[PDB]
């Protein structure tokens, strides 16, 4: 019937939009990984450009919310950049409303609120992207709270989204499960770039240049996406290590 | 079969298929051509009767002093766009005392028409348009298909048997750029332009209605025995 | 431009409402919660089952605050309990206690949310919320009380109950158990028992959440000096105090 | 089940709204244009296929201004891309009056992309039926972007939309190739022109008239202007000596 | 802001909604009105005769629009209840602005309009009711009575039945009234109105119920005892043959 | 201003309003009667500003004459005298507010008592056995304190109502130009002839 | 506070033929003691040979006379072509000055 | 666009029903019995908890009988949720009559009003209706006593006594059969106590499945009591449908 | 997939749906011929009466728009009566506004502006376009005596003679045998009353049919029923009377 095309429940009690900007998400076939340090917050995307007509330098998936809060999206552009906007105009609105800045994990949660509204209002359909913020907030440290296309949001010692999600979820489970601990204990935020891209490296099998990935670090006062030339210096620091 | 439901479908092939619907009726309307010279510009229309005791539906429609245009096709959407095209220019004159400029009255009816042709609701317009007008820069004919695409010829025409005209006006062309200066030519050029689309009828007084526009020539409407001496 | 104003739940001939079976059975494919209603409070308790090991089960609240004595567990669909946990906290003030200085009834605040659910049910462009909802409260008047909200806005008051997968035996589990005399201590140990046996993977403080409306806590409160304005009953058991009542068992 | 593509915004189960490529196939079916970004700005050329020699050549613009410095250019369904150039022209208008200083080159592109996307979003408005490759020259320098009907737009070295785009984006790899150091306006002025012939070829059912504009911080001092008279003649003759 | 076009034609000319909605009036119980030569009798047939209801309560099928001028309906109770209010209120409010009472036909012309509204009006179904208005105009004497149909038509009659059998009774009708000679006296109006109303009814005369209207307001309905007295002198001459 | 009295005699209620209706110098109207029949068994006097009142008064008719006609019952006094408080407390704070004050005369066939009720055009209801507003009150009430009894009949009633008319053509700095006198009792509104 | 209104002085004169009219008016317009122009013609011919002059508030006088253009016009386009008669385009012009009856034209309307 | 996705509630079938009137009076079949008789000197409401466990806390559980108004009660069949809705309106419209007339509200007023938002419900707005069968006990000065009956349909009838919900036919002919003009209010509860264990589809009939109702005249003031637990225990033992 | 498309879909042939599908309810309307002459518009409708107890003098399917335009109506007559007060309102405004009465074609031009006025989405619209053809008859000192068809196609035609309805088929017909530039108002109503008996089903007297004519001096006149019959035995003894004869040949 037409239970498969809005968002009503299907006999069996299943929102089947859902289910396909779920599957919708995995469209950009680039995987991301996010990680605590013990005073910082570490992304790295996969950096997919086919084209060579393209500007490698407008080709990311990675956005700085406010001064604290940076985004990555699974997803294809459009939604990303949708939902990118909502995210830093919902930001910058609390910030005037209530005196202070927008903590990450309240951004993730009216993220999926705004989602919840989508799978529940049939005239809008989901965006087709998976949202990973990150930040140091000043009550909870290193924060890192994803939210999916069904209005669902929590928080990770560390995430992984797209289609190699769970390989790469199972490497840093295993770390973190002969670490016993919930952060990378390191206090520079660069060995924790490094760690995240070994981590990577080993995940998905595959070795990165410096134009194959994008690098962001959220520390305490500051949210920053890394230039290729300060990914080619994390990458020759793994090189040179054993 | 689908995909012809609403405007607001795509096809599988990115073709919408009420704007072509829109355009078949325009192609089963009555017969109107259009061209113009660097001094003038004439509007012959062939008008249409229902039967023997009816009148002729008027086809040309006077916009603005400047400006006016025939219609083929649905005669409510003519009359809605010819009074959006009055507005507008109306608008020009009183607020910039600046008369509307061609060019600018077919954007403006191509944006319009697409503003029907993208929203759910609301049928695209079921009538083409040939908008003869003299402004600043000189004549210029029209050409506006509800699709949204205007495009300035030398002459044109749409309608039944457009083929006819269209391909006489080509021959043509190099004739009629030429007639500056002599109205009664450009419309006996008009004349055969749309003779040359008549099956198994003659121009009257009756079924024909005329135009011109041009320097020192205000938009006038010919019918009746005003057309008598071109037949 | 939301054109859907029909709604989107509609009578079959056969008298059921289609989005209405549909969400109650999306709330039977979710994870067992419980309440149980005892003399000197109320308990409701629920299993933390998380995705990952990697994700924080804590970060995620399944037993939400509505008033300082009233507090609610769901089985269902996760999103929706937050935006009905959001709705209902902003009912409670704005349709009572910025109009009566105090705060709502157990039975008007879950009449609130089941008014909320019903509308969902029945407004245009909606589909009902895929979840079951028990609410703890207390009152001065009505004293205890426990109520369970369903997908169609209809509630009732309950001894004790159970919703999700497991939730028909465990409702045996509780019929054979309950009593009229039992104390609050006694509910959560037969609460924790009939999780326990709704639960597959690792039974521990960590994995279960469950609160309780029992005594006035004057250590949470937040200020001294005002003797009629007591602490709230509703509280939140730590990990600690779980895994120890386990360590009883 | 079946009758995904009926509705917009509905997705497939594979995860792709069969609306937004249905328009994407209607862009296909259009014309062929072509922007280049050279080293102090941009380059735009658009071919108008000659339904009739009544046409009256040099009218029926196919390039749009935007504020004094962005250049548009659409292929596909020309009424929608004169609609999105309305709004973007309403979108520079709002950032300017707030904001003294006219509207970036990206902050538009954004603006035209969450514009489509939104059109992507209900089953009550279809997707935009125009592939549009705009820029201009911002305080920033020069900065090429192409956006597709699915809200998706990018920043390109050379971009290349319509019938003949898959011989236009192997000219522009050529040219990228070749040009590491970057092209100036009047070569790649000269070279669009040549592009355009020869992407031309794939839909070389009826002549064509050559369309030309460009915005160069040196050329025309950072404004969006059309290419006219020697230096069209120019070009379109590099062109057809390189066809001949 | 539901708008839906549910009162459209169809391919062979046809609004299915206005004809189910005719379908439903001829569902309804039946009713019927005589113009006498001095006096109005509107009859209606109720459905069966239970004695569990209420009697005394129960909403009868003729209601009072004006002292002058009375509507019974045939059809759906509830669409009809809406038709009565919006009757009462533009009556009280034309004589609010005129100084002068509604004249039946004015108040017909009304509740057709209405209805015709709700056949051309989005998310809105048409009427399933059918209506018999009749009265007296003010300072006047003769006879007024109208029948609406939910299509919006409405005409004038000298009698008409609507509701289920209406093509009985509407026989019976043509059969018995001669417009030459209508009704002098209200005993004869009602007799003629009983034996139509008898003709369909089958049953008791707990299921008829009557009503009669004479000029300046007189407007009186019948109990069951009269109605007992009407059906036995009917079927007096019955046996008579 | 305008005259407008009430008495409530045993099994009656009588009203009385001034007949004369003068806009600037020159008395328009020596026949005006400031009264509207709500319904057969309650009579509604009005005076105040101009227009206003008329307006009102009908408007408070039509809405008594719906509600009879829908319910097909006759509302008691006190119930119209509750609607029409209502009435003018909504339209005190209103973008232009009625100025208009009402002695509502009804005979309660329920109860089968008289009743009078004074409103002012703030909706100030009371329920009184002599009323009057503007400045009649200010000499008839020092007479009906004085000579009203409970028991009246109508006919005593009529003539404390002509002393006070009497007072009124005395000591009254306007001609009023005669008063129109009501009856209501359990046989519904009657008009004296003349009074 | 802000004057909305204000008076450019001039004098306007009507005088009716038996097969012919005549509408005069002064080309002065003036503020307060100083003179804003020699030269400012407030007699305008309106076509359909009729002649309209709004003397008073110059700014209203122009809104007035343009308005009372683009009404005829509209009528030329509503109504195939007939002329419009004298009455006619002065019951129009009641309804123009009508329009703004709380916030009345200024001018002293003679056609 | 959204057309497909139209359930069309206010839709007339072929022969002149209501669709969803006549699904919704399905639903209602299958929901729980409720009994309304008028007796002389009273009325009395009896309803049966359709679901009913033993940990369900009866003590504080009000799902069948609810209170309109001091003198106005009702009993429900159906959808609980809808007929909350409907209650929370009949209470403020009572209350609005009360504050304009000084005067309690009259049965039939309140019961046309609810039976008129039922019909709007059922003629415009696209909206489902409300799957409720009300049963209205209440008293007036002018009609005395009353018992009024609506359902979905929006139309509502006067009864003496008469039986909405499930097995209306059974419970109907008895109710027909034993059903008395001179009977007081005594009898009418035994005789709707007797019609209920008769139509039951339980095994037996006990206090914690039922909730009782009387609005009696024990001082010229009637008395609106909602039976408790106990009572209705009491009754049951009495009447002799249970022992103690 | 009548209810499954838009109210303003066009079909494959160029043509809208509901315009269609209402020109075919107006086929299965009354008839309605109307005839203009230099002395003045005759407009007959056949009153169709459906049972012999209905009143014919109630059925009116002429009416008067102003002292110098008279309509005819053909079809679902119900939706006329707003078309009919749009006409009256605009034509009494227009003199309002212009101290003169409307002309003929612009009074037929508001109307029309009304039929394509439908369609879903907003002010809002219609459902339907309307179900009812117009003869539209009057007089101006411009045009002189014009006859107008209104359409709800917003179309509208000057005809000299013009049959709507049922029969207009066969009526249009013989209209366009029996007209001529030097008809007179009494040959017009002769030829009226026989093409309205000739296309009639049931035979033509006058309680079935109903005649009216717009003239410049006394302007819109309904022909009572007495005058209608008189001039309905005119033409009974005109026809009786009439001798051709092609026994020869």
């Amino acid at each position: 019937g037409y239970d498969r095309h809005i968002t009503i429940f299907s006999p069996e009690g299943r929102l089947y939009q859902v289910e396909y900007a779920f599957k919708a998400t995995n469209q950009t076939n680039i995987n991301s990984l996010a990680v605590r340090g013990k005073d910082c917050t570490v992304v790295i995307s996969q950096k997919k450009v086919p084209d060579k007509l393209l500007d490698p330098t407008t080709v990311s998936y990675i956005f700085c919310i406010s001064r604290t809060i940076g985004m990555v999206v699974n997803g294809p552009i459009p939604d990303a950049r949708n939902a990118a906007l909502r995210a830093k105009a919902e930001a910058a609105e609390f910030r005037y409303k209530y005196g202070y800045d927008m903590p990450c994990d309240v951004l993730a949660k009216r993220m999926a609120n705004l989602s919840q509204i989508y799978t529940q209002r049939a005239y809008m359909r989901p965006l087709g992207v998976i949202l990973t913020f990150v930040s140091v907030d000043e009550e909870l440290g290193p924060s890192i709270y994803k939210t999916d296309p069904a209005g669902y949001y929590v928080g990770y010692k560390a995430t992984a989204t797209g289609p190699k999600q769970q390989e790469i979820t199972t490497n840093l489970e295993n770390h973190f499960k002969k670490s016993k601990i919930d952060h990378i204990n390191e206090e520079s935020w660069e060995k924790v770039v490094e760690f995240a891209i070994t981590h990577m490296i080993d995940a998905l099998g595959t070795e990165f240049s410096k134009n194959d990935l994008e690098v962001g670090v959220a520390t305490k006062d500051k949210f920053f996406t890394l230039s290729a030339e300060n990914i080619e210096e994390r990458l020759v620091a793994i090189a040179e290590q054993d | 079969n689908n995909y012809d439901g609403d405007t607001v479908t795509f096809s599988p092939t990115g073709r919408l298929f009420q704007v072509e619907y829109a355009l078949e009726a325009i192609k089963q309307g009555s017969v109107t051509v259009g061209l113009r010279s660097n001094t003038h510009a004439v509007l012959v229309a062939l008008k249409r009767n229902a039967d023997e005791l009816s009148s002729y539906q008027k086809k040309i429609i006077k916009c603005d002093e400047h400006m006016g245009l025939s219609l083929a096709g649905l005669a409510p959407d003519a009359r809605v766009l010819s009074n959006y095209l009055r507005q507008q220019c109306n608008y020009s004159s009183l607020v910039f005392n600046r008369k509307l400029a061609v060019e600018r009255a077919g954007h403006l009816l191509c944006d319009k028409a697409q503003k029907n042709t993208q929203s759910y609701g609301g049928r695209p317009y079921g009538v083409g348009l040939l908008i003869i007008g003299y402004d600043k820069s000189g004549a210029h004919l029209l050409e506006f298909q509800p699709s949204g695409n205007v495009t300035e010829l030398y002459g044109t025409a749409i309608g039944a048997r457009s083929q006819g005209a269209k391909t006489y006006l080509e021959r043509t062309l190099d004739t009629f750029i030429k007639i500056d200066g002599n109205p009664d030519e450009l419309i006996k050029a008009g004349v055969e332009a749309i003779s040359q689309s008549l099956r198994d009828e003659s121009l009257t007084v009756d079924n024909l209605s005329i135009a011109i526009v041009g320097k020192d020539t205000p938009f006038t409407i010919y019918d009746g025995e005003a057309v008598a001496k071109y037949i | 431009t939301d054109r859907y104003s029909f709604s989107l739940t509609t009578f079959s001939p056969s008298g059921k409402l289609g989005q209405i079976d549909y969400a109650l059975t999306a709330v039977k494919q979710g994870v067992t919660s419980l309440g149980i209603k005892a003399t000197n409070g109320v308990v409701i308790a629920t299993e933390k089952k998380s995705s990952s090991p990697l994700a924080m089960s804590e970060t995620l609240s399944k037993v939400s605050l509505l008033t300082p004595d009233i507090g609610a567990v769901y089985s269902g669909m996760g999103p929706d309990y937050r935006v009905l946990v959001d709705k209902s906290r902003k009912v409670a003030h704005t349709s009572y206690k910025r109009i009566y200085g105090e705060y709502p009834p157990t039975k008007l605040l879950v009449s609130e949310v089941a008014k909320i659910m019903q509308e969902a049910t029945q407004s245009g462009g909606v589909r009902p919320f895929g979840v079951s909802l028990l609410i703890a409260g207390h009152d001065e008047f009505n004293g205890f009380s426990l109520y369970q909200v369903d997908p169609s806005g209809s509630y009732f008051p309950w001894k004790a109950t159970a919703i999700g997968k497991g939730s028909v035996a465990a409702k045996t589990f509780l019929e054979k158990r309950w009593n009229d005399e039992l104390e609050l201590e006694d509910a959560i140990h037969i609460a924790l028992l009939t999780l326990k046996e709704s639960v597959e993977g690792e039974f521990n403080g960590d994995t279960i959440e469950l609160a309780i409306i029992g005594d006035e806590n004057p250590d949470l409160l937040g200020y001294t000096g005002i003797p009629t304005d007591k602490g709230p009953r509703f509280r939140k058991l730590t990990s600690q105090e779980i895994n120890d009542r386990l360590e009883a068992l | 089940g079946t009758g995904y593509d009926l509705s917009n915004s509905v997705f497939s189960p594979d995860g792709r709204n069969f609306q937004v490529e249905y328009a994407v196939k209607a862009v296909e079916n259009g014309t062929t244009s072509i922007g280049i970004k050279c080293n102090d700005g941009v380059v735009f050329a658009v071919e108008k296929l000659i339904t009739s020699k009544l046409l009256v050549p040099q009218k029926n613009v196919k390039i749009q201004v935007v504020d004094r410095h962005i250049g548009c250019v659409y292929s596909g369904l020309i009424p929608d891309g004169r609609h999105l150039v309305n709004r973007g022209r309403e979108e520079a208008a709002s950032f300017k009056k707030l904001y003294k200083t006219p509207i970036p080159i990206p902050a538009f592109a954004d603006r035209l992309g969450q514009y489509v996307q939104a059109h992507t979003l209900y089953n009550s408005v279809r997707p935009f039926g125009v592939s549009t490759i705009f820029g201009g020259v911002d305080k920033n320098g020069a900065h090429l972007y192409m956006l597709e009907p699915s809200g998706s737009y990018w920043g390109y070295k050379g971009a290349a939309t319509g019938k003949g785009r898959q011989s236009a984006k192997a000219e522009l790899e050529k040219l990228v190739d070749h040009h590491p150091e970057g092209l100036s306006a009047r070569e790649a002025v000269k070279q669009a022109a040549k592009i355009i012939y020869l992407a031309h070829e794939d839909n070389k059912e009826k002549d064509f008239e050559l369309e030309i504009s460009w915005c160069s911080l040196s050329e025309t001092n950072g404004l969006h202007k059309f290419v006219k008279g020697d230096l069209l003649q120019e070009a379109i003759d590099f062109a057809q000596k390189e066809i001949n | 802001g539901y708008d839906r076009a549910l009162s459209i034609f169809s391919p062979d000319g046809h609004i299915f909604q206005v004809e189910y909605a005719l379908e439903a009036v001829k569902r309804g119980t039946c009713a019927v009105g005589v113009k006498g030569k001095n006096c109005v009798v509107l009859g209606c047939e109720r459905r069966s005769t239970l004695k569990l209801q209420d009697t005394r309560i129960t909403p009868s099928k003729v209601s009072k629009i004006d002292s002058h001028v009375v509507l019974s309906f045939s059809g759906l109770n509830a669409d009809s209840r809406i038709l009565i209010e919006k009757a009462r209120v533009e009556a009280q409010s034309h004589r609010l602005t005129l100084e002068d009472p509604v004249t039946v036909e004015y108040l017909t012309r009304y509740v057709a309009g209405v209805q015709q509204r709700y056949t051309q009006s989005g998310g809105v179904r048409p009427f399933g009711v059918s209506t018999l208005i009749a009265g007296f105009d003010p300072r006047d004497d003769e006879p007024k009575l109208y029948q609406t149909e939910p299509s919006g038509i409405y005409s004038s009659w000298s009698a008409q039945t609507i509701g289920r059998n209406s093509k009985t009774v509407r026989e019976f009708l043509e059969k018995n009234y001669d417009r030459k000679e209508p009704p002098a006296t209200v005993e004869e109006c009602v007799k003629l109105t009983v034996r139509s109303l008898l003709e369909v009814v089958q049953t008791g005369a707990k299921n008829i119920e009557i009503t009669v209207v004479k000029p300046d307001s007189d407007i009186v309905a019948l109990s069951s005892e009269e109605i007992n007295q009407y059906v036995t002198q009917i079927e007096q001459e019955k046996q008579e043959q | 201003m305008d005259i407008i009295l009430g008495i409530r005699v045993q099994d009656s209620v009588i009203l009385a309003s001034s007949k004369a209706v003068t806009r600037g110098i020159s008395v328009l109207k020596d026949s005006d009667d400031k009264t509207r029949q709500l319904s057969p068994h309650t009579l509604m006097s009005f005076a105040g500003e101009a227009g206003d009142t008329v307006q009102f008064a009908e408007y408070i008719q039509a809405n008594i004459q719906l509600y009879s006609i829908r319910e097909d019952y006759e509302l008691s006094p006190q119930a119209v005298s509750s609607f029409v408080r209502q009435e003018l407390a909504k339209s005190i704070r209103s973008r232009r507010p009625y100025q208009v004050n009402v002695l509502i005369g009804g005979y309660d066939k329920k109860k089968n008592k008289p009743e009078l009720y004074q409103i002012d055009y703030l909706g100030t209801k009371v329920e009184l056995p002599y009323g009057a507003h503007g400045y009649s009150g200010f000499y008839t009430f020092s007479l009906l304190d004085h000579h009203y009894r409970p028991d009246m009949t109508t006919e005593e009633g009529l003539d404390l109502l002509k002393l006070c008319v009497q007072e009124l053509e005395k000591r009254m700095p306007m001609d009023f130009k005669g008063v129109i006198v009501k009856i209501v009792d359990k046989d519904g509104i009657r008009q004296v002839d003349d009074f | 506070q802000f004057n909305p209104y204000g008076d450019n002085g001039g004098t306007i004169l009507g005088i009716a033929g038996e097969d012919f009219a005549v509408l005069a008016g002064d080309t002065r317009n003036i503020t307060d003691y100083s003179i804003n122009s020699r030269y400012e013609p407030k007699v305008f011919d309106c076509g359909d040979n009729i002649v309209m002059s709004a003397n008073g508030f110059a700014a209203d006088g122009d809104a007035l006379v343009k308005r009372f253009k683009n009404s005829v016009k509209w009528y030329h386009f509503d109504h195939n072509d007939k002329k419009l008669s004298i009455n006619s385009a002065a019951r129009n012009i009641q309804h123009l000055l009508y329009g703004k009856r709380f916030f009345p034209y200024y001018v002293h309307t003679i056609i | 666009g959204s057309r497909r996705y139209d359930s069309r509630t206010t839709i007339f079938s072929p022969e002149g029903r209501l669709y969803q009137v006549e699904y919704a009076l399905e639903s209602i079949s299958h929901a729980g019995t409720a009994i309304g008789i008028m007796a002389s000197d009273g009325i009395v409401l009896a309803a049966e908890r359709k679901v009913t466990s033993t940990l369900l806390e009866q003590d504080t559980s009000t799902e069948k009988l609810y209170k309109l108004n001091d003198k106005i009660a009702v009993a429900v069949a159906g959808l609980t949720a809808d007929a909350e809705i409907l209650i929370n309106t009949a209470r403020i419209h009572a209350q609005n009559y009360l504050k304009t007339y000084n005067e309690d509200i009259p049965v039939e007023i309140l019961v046309r009003r609810l039976s008129d938002i039922k019909q709007g419900y059922t003629q415009h707005g696209g909206l489902r209706p409300f799957g409720v069968s009300f049963i209205y006990a209440g008293y007036d000065d002018r009609y005395g006593y009353q018992l009024y009956t609506s359902n979905p349909s929006g139309n509502y009838t006067g009864w003496k006594a008469i039986s909405v919900g499930a097995n209306t036919s059974a419970a109907q002919t008895l109710l027909q059969m034993d059903y008395k003009d001179d009977m007081k209010v005594d009898d009418a509860i035994e005789l709707a106590l007797k019609t209920l264990s008769k139509t039951t589809d339980s095994s037996a009939l006990t206090y914690d499945r039922l909730e009782f109702a009387t609005i009696r005249k024990g001082d010229g003031e009637v008395y609106q009591k909602i039976f408790k637990p106990q009572e209705i225990k009491d009754i049951l033992v009495k009447t002799g449908i249970t022992k103690k | 997939s009548e209810y499954d498309r838009g109210v303003s879909t066009f079909s494959p042939e160029g043509r809208l749906f509901q315009v269609e599908y209402s020109l075919e309810a107006i086929k299965l309307g009354s008839t309605a011929i109307g005839i203009a002459t230099k002395e003045g518009v005759v407009l007959g409708v056949e009153k169709r009466a459906t049972s012999p107890l209905l009143e014919s003098d109630s059925i009116e399917k002429i009416v008067e728009i102003d002292r110098h335009i008279g309509c005819a109506m053909s079809g679902l007559t119900a939706d006329a009566r707003s078309m009919i007060e749009h006409a009256r309102t605009a034509a009494v405004t227009h003199n309002l506004y212009y101290d003169e009465d409307i002309n003929v074609e612009s009074l037929t031009q508001s109307v029309c502006d009304l039929a394509l006025r439908f369609g879903e989405g907003a002010e809002r619209l219609m459902s339907r376009p309307f179900g009812v053809a117009l003869l539209i008859a009057g007089h101006d000192a411009d045009d002189g005596y014009q006859l107008f068809h209104a359409e709800p196609s917003g179309t509208f035609y000057r005809y000299n003679a013009k049959a709507i309805g049922s029969g207009s088929e066969g009526a249009q017909a013989e209209l366009l045998n029996e007209w001529h530039s030097s008809l007179t108002l009494k040959e017009a109503e002769l030829l009226v009353l026989k093409i309205l008996k000739q296309v009639m089903e049931e035979k033509l007297d006058e309680n079935n049919a109903q005649l009216s004519c717009i003239t410049k001096q006394d302007g819109f006149k309904i022909y009572d029923n007495e005058k209608t019959a008189e001039l309905i035995k005119e033409l009974k003894e005109k026809e009786a009377a009439e001798s051709p004869e092609e026994a020869d040949v």
